[PDB]
């Protein structure tokens, strides 16, 4: 079993969004309006689920071909990859990278997405990989296109595939979005603009990585994610 | 002063969570093997539980599109971090709320005893990452139980909560759902019975 | 008939792309050696056709309607709208502007694109209409990906529509290229480079047009065009 | 010194030209109206005759994706600008090669004789504009008639072309296409034979 | 009979002042808690009044002239004027704009006011006009002064005019305040401070306008006011 | 991106809004012409009826100084913008909150049906713009009519207000004043059961 | 976007390049072990070859100072990258044109068929990098040989030239030297019959 063998550096929860941002219209009535309680970390915290013995499917990294009916997803066929690294540059391997997007057209295959724009019958719109033993992962899929949603009267979402990472414990865990190198939509969204930094939503930008590209072929986008810093415990209770 | 590379910073998990992360609730196919909310084989060791709850916004409305996921130790006392679905246990799963009643289950053991890092016994817990449309980043609560009364007055961590009214926030309440031992652990995110969230 | 009453102020051909721009390798043997000879203007050049009683169809100028075979196609779905101008400020009404593009995807329904991306079933990627009395045009499209070319072994056009202009002369006509704001592969497109001065390049770049947007339907990009300058003769032959 | 707008800058039409004006080459479906290569009724006025030619690069082989617009006087020497497929004539029109012999057809009437600005005859003739993969900004240039040699040396703008060898390259030479009169135009964009490309 | 056949740009609220601007005290208890429910345009949204045949008094538009009670108010004699657009540069011809201050000292003409300065007899501080066909309106009044109100403990607002604008539909209908070029109160004054662009204040910044005064008679302002841009519907 | 000019920014009509707006309540004189509260002269086609409500803080307390203006259609649902205080019926009125009792009055019609754009039937509504001292940007809303049920829970409005008991707040109470039809419609511009605000 | 190092960018090895790789033609003693033009030694698999040429600048002249270097498949279609003057095949040699005469000479196996990397079969080929004074970056090119026709009518990198007739600048001419197989290919730096250079 787990072993409480580190300590992760603390948040800095000016750098993540707040939980009030009220032009993110959902934001206001689901969040607290208690301070949260800072604990110290134990076995209970610095600990998490490890996924190297999920079982997965040959395709799951591959949305090109996991949703497959009859032919090829429609949209910009990229290649999203990169790698995943703590706070002090260390790789983080074997750890589980999830993503969820929409389709070319920014429709969601999700019974609640009321959006007009059609489903794509060869795309489902979700991918799953492991780190290897460098920290890199990498998904193939089609680019997400932007879509509109019920927040102000003309709100869009810029493109965007939503990520999860666990990293080595649940301290690390974290959800987050990625965005794509230009996008003019991004300054205008209040859901990025959550982030109260740019040079935090700078964070979450991918760039167009033209080495990683397959000729003829599909695009590339590279996008690193930081997760906390790990470090062994040093001068406790001594 | 020293600066370490920023953390990637954290954004909601939208409406839509489902679809990467809870597939059947997203109306979808499923893969051959998936993260989910049977925690233990019925011939697991221990105490078989039913944990079920609600997720309330600041305006007393269902919050029916919350995802959770979900960190406790074994009966034993034992976190089992080598996920697997053929382990009798795992420690890790995940859950969420039906769109219709709001509600999550979780299948589990109850947990067994660990200590801190100063070696002081904290009371049966199961440690929650709640998510959602909405949520920024995600909360960070636990769930103890309301028939582990001694345990929980003594907890190191329960005891960081300055008000003792705000602790009774974490207490799941026994109950029975089709007859069989379970606890309900509804989660408040404001407002009146806030329910306490943790940084750490 | 036509008559002869205006002239057309001179093309910059340091502005517009030169003939020889080797990086784009077609351009070499294509591309004339000899100078051009310069004509003086006469009614040949100072006349053209105007596409006033030519007979569009319901739905020439929407890309969404145009090419259906039993639904929508796949794609971010948008507006492409703007003002066609001459050097003098003065609008182009009544002025036949035409497009052509690829899918979502970046494939092209036409027998010699030989890219793998598929076919939608319901977009053809052609577009006409007339400009208003006041200069305006507009076209309902999906957004084309970019997609990959023989010409370096890595080479991707940036997302693009193709335009051709009328104007009040065949002296006006004009063929050129749509781009997108913010696309990281434009300043690495050999064609967008066969112009050598980026500000000219920057007249290419199609600016996201909020206002112009339909909520919860699709974006707008807005694409204005210059043709040469019309003024009146004065002092000939006298 | 004034600065006007400046114009916005020509790209190629690409390989993928037909798509948009050649939409039956591309191998697509035509919309009900088409601006294409008939331009002349049978029964419109003046001596019906065919157009037809190749184009060449630089390396003598066949520009098999370009496209043409052209744009000429009726019998009578008048430009007919109010373009209708209903019309008898019209001045302007559009062809393309075709990919397996490289050749552009045009149904027309020889133009009539229209003068230059300063009232000076120019010999019959139609302007052409020649776009392509390749092409950057279209070639424009002119078709004159070979059995119209004293027209053609007395053209002013035949006249400013300086060598008269270059002269020849803008005469199509008559012929007969299935026994009916044609005159072959083609033009060579780069080396030997170099057409002569106008700038205005 | 009005009819749907226009949209309205949606508006900025952060260009706009929101509606929780604490320092400006009497906000926080007058701002919702909720956020604002998005709906789509429709009729009733992109209709509204025309006021082309309400029946204005010859002297609506004149402060100085139309509460005569034997005299002239006592004060600075201003011109203000200016044209109503719409956010595309059209002008808004035909619109009611409505306008109201206090006089010379500061002191409104309503029994609320509990200021010390005095009335004048000849200032009522209320006019109303429709613009022209070119989208331009003018009123001639006194320049207003500064009030001090009970915010902080000393807080005065800069010399301002209340006005109303209806424009085409009761999507552009705006209420707003002009102030005067140089008021050293404009940076002070939390209302103003509502809007937490600063650029956005300077529109509402009526500048003196030399070219508009009558010579050894009344000076003039200077002030444009833009509505939301109205664009046709397309794509339907 | 494309920038248009900037909107003129909104501030608040203020305390002495009266003065400019509503006259008389300022204790003022009024002019010949003024635009009140009186939207039907008795002859005109139609349900008369009265409307009244109060105005209240986030703490409670009455909004003594609210300024409101209201737009509807005619009984036959027609919106009539040709404002005149000849008209038996105009679609444009205004009212104020008296600073005793803070009451407001109107003297209308019931509206009839009009069609969002998509052309689905909306309930009947009065539209609202609500100013005040303290209201920075004026508060749009709809009063909606308790006996219009079946049609209410079909508006396509009303269904955009995504919990069921904030519609309630937009559903005006029918009574009778004096013998005749009135509707009573209270606005709480904060905390519980804040009315819903819209944004178009 | 992402950028990396830019590679160390190309000169000309200029010529003196003789002095560096190819120590004899430089009127230079020899190392003990050198890397030169005899790819199989007599007892190796394969039929043995003979391949020579002469390279031609833009003015039709001898360049007399080039140098070439060789990679080719041995006769079973593998490639041997483990270098050895032992070895009785290498893959790679290397060779340069004579200043009196400006041949060049290869003895070698003709090698056998490779896959590309889509699975389909190439035609037998030899791998060719050309360096000289007055080249900048050295150009890559390829011999294939004439009496191979069907294999190199089905190519995907010959069908990857557009042009027939450029095809043909690839091909070696199968003729005898001294009672021995050979074949000749010669490369044209630029114009007429310029050799297809290839980029990769
Ligand atoms: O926790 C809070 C955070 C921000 C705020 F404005 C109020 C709160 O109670
Ligand atoms: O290390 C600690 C961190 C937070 C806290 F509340 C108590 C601790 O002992
Ligand atoms: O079962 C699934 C597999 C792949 C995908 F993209 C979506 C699914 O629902
Ligand atoms: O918080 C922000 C983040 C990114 C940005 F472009 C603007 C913001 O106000
Ligand atoms: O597994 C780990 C344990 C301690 C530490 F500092 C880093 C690690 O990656
Ligand atoms: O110490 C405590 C622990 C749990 C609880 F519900 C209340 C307490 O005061
Ligand atoms: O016309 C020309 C243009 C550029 C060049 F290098 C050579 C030419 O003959
Ligand atoms: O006006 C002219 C322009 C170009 C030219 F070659 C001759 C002319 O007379
Ligand atoms: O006939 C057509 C019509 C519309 C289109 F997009 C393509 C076509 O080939
Ligand atoms: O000619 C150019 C045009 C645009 C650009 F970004 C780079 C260039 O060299
Ligand atoms: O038709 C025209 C004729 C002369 C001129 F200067 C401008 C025009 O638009
Ligand atoms: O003047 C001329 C006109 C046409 C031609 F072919 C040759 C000439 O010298
Ligand atoms: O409820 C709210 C709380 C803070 C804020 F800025 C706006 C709100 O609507
Ligand atoms: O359908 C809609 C719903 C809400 C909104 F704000 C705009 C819409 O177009
Ligand atoms: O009736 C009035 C007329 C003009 C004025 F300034 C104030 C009034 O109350
Ligand atoms: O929000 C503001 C507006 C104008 C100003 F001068 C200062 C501010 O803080
Ligand atoms: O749909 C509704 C409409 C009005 C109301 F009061 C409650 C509802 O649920
Ligand atoms: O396909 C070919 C291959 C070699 C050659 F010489 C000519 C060809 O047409
Ligand atoms: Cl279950
Ligand atoms: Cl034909
Ligand atoms: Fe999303
Ligand atoms: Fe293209
Ligand atoms: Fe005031
Ligand atoms: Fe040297
Ligand atoms: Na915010
Ligand atoms: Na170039």
């Amino acid at each position: 079993p787990a072993q409480d063998n580190s300590r992760f550096v603390i948040r800095d929860r000016n750098w993540h969004p707040k939980a009030l941002t009220p032009d993110y219209k959902t934001s206001i009535a689901r969040s607290p309006r208690q301070a949260l309680v800072s604990i110290p970390q134990s076995i209970s915290e610095t600990t998490g689920p490890n996924f190297s013995h999920l079982g997965f499917g040959a395709h799951d990294h591959d949305l090109l071909l996991n949703f497959n009916n009859g032919g090829l997803p429609i949209g910009e066929r990229i290649i999203v990859a990169g790698r995943v690294v703590d706070q002090y540059g260390k790789p983080v391997p074997n750890t589980l990278v999830e993503m969820w997007q929409a389709n070319a057209g920014g429709r969601y295959r999700h019974k609640n997405d009321r959006y007009l724009a059609p489903l794509d019958p060869n795309f489902g719109g979700v991918g799953r990989c492991l780190t290897d033993s460098d920290g890199y992962y990498s998904f193939r899929t089609i680019k997400p296109g932007p879509y509109p949603w019920r927040n102000g009267p003309n709100d869009w979402r810029p493109a965007h595939i939503h990520f999860g990472i666990s990293g080595p414990s649940i301290a690390t865990k974290l959800i987050t979005q990625l965005y794509f190198e230009g996008d003019p939509l991004i300054p205008m969204c209040p859901i990025v603009k959550s982030i109260a930094n740019p040079e935090a939503v700078q964070q979450l930008i991918a760039k167009l990585d033209m080495n990683n590209a397959n000729p003829m072929d599909c695009l590339a986008y590279r996008f690193d994610i930081v997760l906390r810093g790990q470090r062994k415990t040093h001068f406790e209770n001594c | 002063p020293i600066e370490l590379l920023p953390e990637t910073p954290s954004q909601t998990a939208g409406p839509y969570v489902h679809i990467g992360l809870a597939l059947e609730a997203a109306g979808n196919p499923t893969r051959d093997q998936e993260i989910w909310n049977r925690l233990a084989k019925p011939d697991a060791p221990g105490e078989h539980i039913l944990l079920l709850g609600q997720v309330y916004d600041g305006n007393g409305h269902l919050v029916r599109d919350s995802f959770l996921e979900v960190w406790q130790a074994d009966a034993n006392g034992e976190y089992q971090d080598a996920y697997n679905l053929e382990n009798a246990f795992n420690s890790f799963g995940r859950t969420a709320t039906t769109f219709d009643a709001g509600e999550w289950t979780l299948h589990t053991v109850k947990p067994g005893v660990v200590n801190n890092a100063a070696g002081v016994p904290m009371a049966p817990h199961i440690n929650i990452s709640l998510f959602a449309r909405g949520i920024n980043i995600h909360l960070h609560t636990r769930l103890y139980f309301d028939d582990e009364a001694q345990a929980n007055a003594k907890c190191p961590v329960l005891n960081l909560i300055e008000q003792p009214q705000r602790r009774e926030t974490l207490i799941a309440k026994r109950c029975e759902v089709d007859g069989k031992t379970a606890y309900r652990f509804d989660i408040r995110i404001q407002g009146e019975g806030e329910t306490v969230f943790f940084d750490f």
